[PDB]
RNA sequence: GCGAGAGCUAACUUCCGUAGCCGAGAGGGAAACAACCCAGACCAUCAGCUAAGGUCCCUAAAUGAUCGCUCAGUGGUUAA
RNA sequence: GAUGUCGGCUCGUCGCAUCCUGGGGCUGAAGAAGGUCCCAAGGGUUGGGCUGUUCGCCCAUUAAAGCGGCACGCGAGCUG
RNA sequence: ACCGCUGAAAGCAUCUAAGCGGGAAGCCAGCCCCAAGAUGAGUUCUCCCACUGAAGGUAAGACUCCCGGAAGACC
């Protein structure tokens, strides 16, 4: 339910009672109320809600118009999020504590076509004892006659990284309000300057 | 030397499939669809019906519409077949059971693929195709 | 609606020049008689001998030979192949009888 | 064979599609039966007849027979189960309708009582359970004797009133 | 032919069978050939072989 | 298929006898299918009757009529 | 007028007559640890010495170190 | 699988013959990712309007081109 989008910043050390601990630093910046989406108008519920600042001359007239609608500065970028009805606009600050448990999604860094080896764990072949294919390469790739095919899903060379992942249950180790920071342990998927969204837990752990 | 004729019309009828046993229902359907209860005129040509099926959801069934009516389809992927939605289940979103009986009685070339356009299976008491007036059928036949 | 039954000339009701299958006797004026198997004047139906104590009146028009096809035939791997040709013989009867 | 019912002075008997409603000292109870099968009030006291004497006619007669027994039987009588439980330690009590079964687990079980039934503890070693439904009565005493089933070598575990508890061997 | 045919017929409440038997049991009803047209163009007169099959099988 | 040997009273096995089919046999049935069931194609017809096999919809034709049977999806896979 | 053979490696995927784990009945089942049968195929099923080996014996651990199928799976994928 | 409640065909008994509750790492859902070429092509917000003679100038808007990129073989 609760969330908010935001910039990765960087990645630093920091103690806390004595014990270091890494974390990711995120820009949490004030989010817009932009649309608003009730089941009982647009047959489902959730929020859109926007992040980077964008210069009027740079925005469509279709998209000042529906900036205008709400009475909101434009933003480079809008998300929707189901479950969640604020009431003003959505800061950083009120809606998270010191220490939630929160899922933390972006957008994997991408790295372009990639090998078997790389993508999907695979042994390769020795690298001596004579053998082109010396490594790198797949093996076999089916039975024979009578499976007849490849299968589908089958696991080959390709496009790796450059995808959504979610990371489950990261902690919030520190909330700096006014400057909209917000410190989060470990490492979520991305790159720097990237797009993040932090939300509640998925889990509702035990 | 025989008659062919037009393309000209269109006509509707509501079925109500309630209480009424799926199969038999289903031949129903399938015949209103493929255009035998006018003279078949054309093969080539869907002389055929629109037909609005009311009160999908209270289909009756016999014997078992638990263990045995085991729906099956096969996904592409290995292990895909264990895809067995079988049963009561499929009647959580009845509209596509009946859907699947009166497509298993069309033919399977590109008309029937055509014809599967003139079925329109809602399962609650209501149906929203007031506009083509469709008045009804019913219950069996001599 | 009236038409041969294709068995060799019996047929129902409406007067309009067609083809048949050959009628013996030729040139014109054959006037070959006909027996109604089905009749609707004023839309006024009568069928089943009944009827067919009515006349029809037709008068010959012209012998014909209708258009050529091939009879050929073949059979696999066994060299069985085999062209003829065909044509058949017809006969224009112009209807004008009860 | 089975026929005459012995109904009461309480009660009072509807009668639709041989699927009755009955109304009386704790009314609405209503049990539901098959149509090919005749019910009936001859007048003061109730009867259920068969039809025909094919093999499925008979076990319907039999069985709406009794259930129209035990159901009107139920209403102007009650019902009740006397459970105890054995051995050393195993308590019981009760919190609200809520009952509070400590025994030999290292959690307490709580059993909250579906509707119309009525949980009692006469002793702090005694479950006691009335109502009116004979099937609820049983099927809820029946999962207090699931908490735990008399064990082969002591007898510890829940019972009725005097069961004839068998006992086995040991070392 | 024989498709048309019973269309029409059970259009007036008897199937093929039960038709082209009672022409036949109308005996020197004979017509047979292509009735289908008289189905698919009169039915006033579809109608009156409807009532004649019915009354032989009677 | 029938009658036998060899074989495990196996085999779409092998070797004789006997009838029929395929071989050189198209057509309808048996989902598909040389051998099985019906039946031996001179050519044409937008005519009619039947055979085997069929008559809920794919799919031509009784959601046929009268007595019963099985509540197993037996039908739609063996036995002690 | 060519369907490359054992074994290894690399990739997997399937059956269940289940090696582990999950749920149950009986036990000559006190507990603990087991035996045996029934249901269950989601996932898991270790590293080494000897031998081309498959198998098998050993070492040292494991919850367990399952059995088979896929041209005794896989040489236009590799060895050899 | 198994465990039970009410209970007949048999005035007993029986988890079953109608019916009903419990019960697995399995089934369906819940978790993460793709997804309306779901040709059944879905929903919502916003914009440009009703020109000239199937076309052609144009609106909103895009593209081409340049400089780059934690995007990437090319796209
Ligand atoms: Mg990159
Ligand atoms: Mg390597
Ligand atoms: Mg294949
Ligand atoms: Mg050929
Ligand atoms: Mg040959
Ligand atoms: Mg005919
Ligand atoms: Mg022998
Ligand atoms: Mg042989
Ligand atoms: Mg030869
Ligand atoms: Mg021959
Ligand atoms: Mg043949
Ligand atoms: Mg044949
Ligand atoms: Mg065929
Ligand atoms: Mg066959
Ligand atoms: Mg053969
Ligand atoms: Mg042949
Ligand atoms: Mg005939
Ligand atoms: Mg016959
Ligand atoms: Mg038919
Ligand atoms: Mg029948
Ligand atoms: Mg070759
Ligand atoms: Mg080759
Ligand atoms: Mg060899
Ligand atoms: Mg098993
Ligand atoms: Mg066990
Ligand atoms: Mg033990
Ligand atoms: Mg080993
Ligand atoms: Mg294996
Ligand atoms: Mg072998
Ligand atoms: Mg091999
Ligand atoms: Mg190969
Ligand atoms: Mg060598
Ligand atoms: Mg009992
Ligand atoms: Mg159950
Ligand atoms: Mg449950
Ligand atoms: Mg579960
Ligand atoms: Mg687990
Ligand atoms: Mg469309
Ligand atoms: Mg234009
Ligand atoms: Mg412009």
């Amino acid at each position: 339910m609760k969330g908010i989008l935001g910039t990765k910043i960087g990645m630093t050390q920091i103690w806390k009672n004595d014990r270091a601990i890494p974390v990711t630093v995120v820009l949490a910046g004030p989010c817009p109320i932009v649309q608003r989406k009730t089941a009982q108008t647009d047959g489902y519920e959730a929020v859109q809600i926007g992040y980077a600042p964008k210069a009027e001359r740079k925005v469509n007239k279709p998209m000042q118009g529906h900036f205008a609608k709400a009475g909101v500065a434009p933003t480079r970028i809008l998300r929707e999020f189901r479950g969640f009805a604020p009431d003003g606009d959505s800061v950083n600050v009120d809606i998270f504590a010191e220490g939630e448990k929160i899922d933390a999604t972006g957008t994997s860094k991408g790295k372009g076509t990639q090998g078997v080896m790389k993508r999907w764990n695979f042994a390769g072949g020795p690298a001596s004892h004579g053998s082109k294919k010396w490594h790198r390469r797949p093996g076999s790739i089916g039975q024979r006659k009578t499976p007849g095919r490849v299968y589908k899903g089958k696991r080959m060379a390709g496009h790796m990284g450059m995808e959504r992942v979610t990371v489950q249950n990261l902690e919030v180790v520190e909330i700096r309000a006014g400057e909209n920071l917000i410190l989060v342990k470990g490492a979520i998927p991305g790159a720097n300057g990237g797009l993040v969204v932090l939300r509640s837990a998925a889990k509702a752990s035990a | 030397k025989t008659y062919i004729p037009k393309n000209d019309e269109q006509n509707w009828v509501v079925v109500d499939a309630s209480g009424v046993p799926l199969g038999r229902l289903a031949t129903l359907i399938a015949s209103r669809i493929r255009g035998k209860h006018r003279p078949d005129f054309t093969p080539n040509m869907i002389q055929g019906d629109f037909v609005v099926v009311i009160n999908a959801a209270q289909v009756a069934l016999t014997g078992k519409k638990l263990d045995d009516k085991v729906y099956t389809r096969y996904t592409g992927y290995q292990g895909g077949l264990k895809t067995e939605t079988a049963r009561e289940a499929l009647s959580k979103h009845p509209e596509r059971v009946i859907e699947h009986a009166v497509f298993g009685m069309l033919p399977k070339g590109r008309q029937g693929r055509a014809m599967h356009t003139r079925l329109k299976v809602y399962a609650g008491e209501t149906h929203p195709h007031s506009a083509q007036k469709p008045q009804v059928l019913k219950t069996q036949p001599l | 609606m009236f038409a041969i039954i294709q068995t060799g000339g019996k047929q129902y009701r409406v007067s309009e020049g067609d083809v048949i299958r050959v009628e013996s006797l030729q040139g014109e004026a054959g006037d070959k008689v006909e027996l109604k198997a089905l009749f609707v004047g004023g839309e006024q139906t009568v069928f089943g001998e009944d009827a067919g104590k009515y006349t029809v009146q037709a008068e010959v028009v012209e012998h014909g030979r209708g258009k050529k096809i091939y009879i050929r035939k073949y059979k696999s791997g066994v060299q069985y192949r085999r062209r003829t040709g065909h044509r058949q013989n017809f006969t224009a009867i112009k209807i004008l009888g009860i | 064979g089975k026929q005459p019912i012995a109904v009461p002075s309480g009660v009072t008997v509807n009668a639709q599609d041989g699927v009755f409603k009955v109304k009386g000292p704790k009314g609405e109870l209503t049990v539901p039966y098959n149509t090919e099968l005749t019910v009936r009030q001859d007048g003061d006291q109730l009867l259920v007849e068969r039809p025909s004497d094919a093999q499925k006619h008979r076990a319907l007669h039999g069985l709406t027979r009794t259930l129209v027994a035990n159901a009107v039987k139920g209403v102007s009588d009650g019902y009740t189960i006397n459970l105890e439980l054995r051995g050393v330690g195993f308590r019981a009590k009760l919190t609200g309708k809520a009952l509070e079964m400590n025994i030999g687990y290292s959690h307490p079980v709580i059993i909250e009582p579906p509707a119309g039934v009525t949980f009692a503890v006469p002793e702090p070693t005694r479950i006691d359970v009335s109502g009116i439904d004979k099937q609820l009565v049983g099927q809820v005493a029946a999962n207090v004797r699931k908490v735990r089933k008399p064990d082969a070598y002591h007898g510890k575990g829940v019972r009725f009133v005097g069961e004839q508890i068998a006992l086995k061997a040991g070392k | 032919w024989i498709q048309r045919i019973n269309a029409g017929a059970r259009l007036h409440g008897m199937n093929y069978s039960t038709f082209i038997n009672g022409l036949k049991r109308a005996n020197i009803d004979l017509n047979r050939k292509v009735l289908a047209d008289i189905a698919a163009r009169e039915p006033e007169a579809f109608k009156a072989l409807v009532d004649a099959s019915r009354n032989a099988r009677q």
